[PDB]
């Protein structure tokens, strides 16, 4: 993976100090969710980021996701989704059955559309391609609405997000 | 009466938390009412230690 | 221009995204394209002054 | 509307504070200007933002 803002997502979770994960029930259809990879093995078997989901093609169909949900608490949510960079034209005609992917994820205050890169990169544990990690920050009352055709790690929940004494540190001690 | 006057500064009050550039801004300006404070601190006990001893 | 979907407000599921250019004394501004622009209709003056922005409720 | 970098733009604005807007003559030839919109109600009739011009197909 490949955070494109490093110091901005790990500086407002270490304020924070928590990692309440809370699953939430989306509306993934048409689609098959828990890709799972050989780079990231999990009791000897192939598996994937626990609070992420990998979204990949059903019977050579991807129909556009539309999904939205909701902020009903009285809490900030925190919500980690991905984008991802395949390497070849062959394996996102594989994987996601378009050859142009978009991912737009927008809220009433802003908006983020990243579109995918497909390009080589240097192999790190045999696997060439990247994920690029985004964070959205949901007020109460807000919207979250997420629309991509391709391309998308969905998140499975949100992240609560609080303000204390919480901070990181980096010693061997 | 020996006042400085300053008309456009950095905002010091945030509603939206943002990442790397806000805690900066809540950092530099939070050096500078520390480092004051102590300058108000160190000034009035050194005015009146001499006052009670020129007294 | 990124077409997708929002959230509504005041029944607009759409937005508009803005930008601002400034142009020196002597340069040239040249503005191209072939859809989906917000013109401008005019300049703003723009100096250096003493002044600011406050939030307040007094 | 969504300003990208809302701070940057509020903060050179604020530091001119004056809003002398004067007009200019372009040429947008061959598009429909003053788009209108529902959302945007002026003097009960659709309106947009005085300082913008909305271009649409001709
Ligand atoms: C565009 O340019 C990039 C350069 O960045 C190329 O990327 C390289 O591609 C080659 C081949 O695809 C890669 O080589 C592969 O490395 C894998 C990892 O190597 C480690 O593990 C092996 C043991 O498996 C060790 O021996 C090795 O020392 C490393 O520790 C290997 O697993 C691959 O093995 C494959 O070939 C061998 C034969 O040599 C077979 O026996 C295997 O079964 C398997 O098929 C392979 O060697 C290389 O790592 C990539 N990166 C770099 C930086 O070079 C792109 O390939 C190129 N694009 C195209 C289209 O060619
Ligand atoms: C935000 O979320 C929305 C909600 O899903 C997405 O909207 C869908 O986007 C997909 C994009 O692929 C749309 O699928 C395409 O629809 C086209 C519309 O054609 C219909 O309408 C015409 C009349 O205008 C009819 O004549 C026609 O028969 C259709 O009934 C199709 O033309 C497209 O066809 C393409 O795919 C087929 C394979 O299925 C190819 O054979 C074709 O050659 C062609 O390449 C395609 O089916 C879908 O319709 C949209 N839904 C709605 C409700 O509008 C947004 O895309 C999404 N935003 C982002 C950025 O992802
Ligand atoms: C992809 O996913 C997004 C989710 O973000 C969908 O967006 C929603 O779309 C629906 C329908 O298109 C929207 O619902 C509409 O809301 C409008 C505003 O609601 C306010 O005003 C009404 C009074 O008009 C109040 O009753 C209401 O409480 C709100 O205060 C309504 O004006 C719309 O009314 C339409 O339907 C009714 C019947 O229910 C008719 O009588 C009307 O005449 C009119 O036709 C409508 O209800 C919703 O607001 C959107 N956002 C969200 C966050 O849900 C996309 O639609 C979806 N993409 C596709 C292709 O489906
Ligand atoms: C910056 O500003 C410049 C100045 O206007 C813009 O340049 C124009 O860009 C448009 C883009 O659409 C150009 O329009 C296209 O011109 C093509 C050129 O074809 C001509 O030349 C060939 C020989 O090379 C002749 O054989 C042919 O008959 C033409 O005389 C056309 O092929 C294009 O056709 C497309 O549209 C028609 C519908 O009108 C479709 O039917 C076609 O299938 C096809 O899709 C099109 O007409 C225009 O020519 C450019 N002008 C100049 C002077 O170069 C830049 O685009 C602009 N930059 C940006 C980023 O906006
Ligand atoms: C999921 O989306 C489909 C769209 O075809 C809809 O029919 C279904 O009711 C949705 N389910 C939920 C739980 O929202
Ligand atoms: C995906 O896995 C999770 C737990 O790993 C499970 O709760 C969920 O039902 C699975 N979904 C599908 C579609 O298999
Ligand atoms: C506007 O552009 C057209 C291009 O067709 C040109 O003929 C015309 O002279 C221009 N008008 C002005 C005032 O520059
Ligand atoms: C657009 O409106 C402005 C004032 O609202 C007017 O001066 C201008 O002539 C109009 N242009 C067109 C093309 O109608």
């Amino acid at each position: 993976y490949d955070v494109p803002d490093y110091a901005s997502l790990r500086s407002l979770v270490a304020s924070s100090g928590t990692l309440e994960f809370n699953n939430e029930s989306f509306n993934w259809t048409g689609v098959t969710q828990n890709g799972t990879s050989s780079a990231c093995i999990r009791r000897s078997n192939n598996s994937f980021f626990s609070r992420l989901n990998w979204l990949t093609q059903l019977n050579f169909k991807y129909p556009a996701l539309n999904v939205t949900m909701p902020n009903n608490e009285q809490f900030d949510k925190l919500y980690i989704w991905g984008v991802h960079h395949p390497v070849t034209d062959k394996d996102q005609i594989f994987l996601y059955a378009q050859s142009s992917g978009r991912i737009t994820v927008s809220t009433k205050r802003s908006q983020q559309a990243v579109i995918p890169n497909i390009g080589y990169r240097p192999r790190i544990r045999n696997i060439p391609s990247r994920i690029s990690i985004y964070w959205t920050i949901v007020k109460p009352g807000d919207i979250l609405l997420i629309n991509s055709t391709g391309n998308l790690i969905a998140p499975r929940g949100y992240f609560k997000i609080r303000s204390g004494k919480s901070s990181i540190m980096r010693s061997d001690a | 009466g020996k006042t400085n006057e300053k008309f456009h500064q950095i905002e010091k009050e945030f509603s939206e938390v943002e990442g790397r550039i806000q805690d900066l801004e809540k950092y530099v300006e939070d050096t500078k009412i520390d480092l004051w404070s102590y300058n108000a601190e160190l000034l009035v006990a050194l005015e009146n230690q001499h006052t009670i001893d020129l007294t």
